């Protein structure tokens, strides 16, 4: 019954969850760029 | 004179349903 009311009201039940997993791989990209700095330069220089 | 004769005798010469179908679409589901 929950899916057919969300179908009626045009409510996406996973719009928050699809945007959650799409920013979680987007913040994994900048993390993959951020540790390229610390692997290259080191922890004392970065601090 | 025909007019009088004819007279004498009396023989003269939207979306509401689009809203409705989506209501039955809910109840059919």
């Amino acid at each position: 019954q929950l899916e057919v009311l969300a179908r009626y009201l045009q409510v996406d039940l996973n719009k928050g969850a699809k945007s959650f997993i799409k920013e979680k791989e987007a913040s994994a990209v900048l993390q993959k760029e951020l540790d390229l700095w610390e692997a290259e330069h080191g922890e004392f220089y970065a601090k | 004179i025909a007019q009088k004769y004819a007279s004498s005798a009396g023989i003269s010469l939207a979306a509401l349903d689009a809203l409705t179908a989506e209501n039955k679409k809910l109840a059919k589901q």
